[PDB]
């Protein structure tokens, strides 16, 4: 039962890299379609009112 | 499509915005222009049958 713990290692790494690397770009990217989509909505509210 | 159609409703809804409020001042000027051609109808005819009546007398 000690191949368990080395994949168990092999995955900490691999989510660790994943969390250090992946996960902030695809977060900004994420967020900056929201953000996108947000000023949308808003400015179609203004023109409305407009 | 719903978030498309709101895009080009937006834009459609700024541009007929626009075009309505130079439509304000243009049917403002329409009007009184309307208005002071008619008051300048007016104060002609009295001019007229003033020298109808001057004349007439």
């Amino acid at each position: 039962m000690s191949t368990f713990i080395g994949q168990l290692f092999g995955f900490a790494v691999i989510v660790y890299l994943v969390w250090r690397f992946i996960v902030p770009l695809v977060g900004r990217l994420m967020s900056a379609r929201q953000d996108t989509v947000r000023q949308q909505l808003a400015d179609a509210a203004a023109a409305a009112d407009r | 499509r719903e978030r498309d159609a709101m895009v080009a409703k937006t834009l459609a809804d700024n541009k007929k915005s626009d075009e309505q409020f130079a439509a304000a001042q243009a049917d403002y000027d329409e009007a009184m222009t309307e208005a002071r051609v008619q008051a300048s109808s007016l104060r002609d005819n009295a001019r007229a049958d003033g020298r109808k009546v001057i004349e007439d007398a």
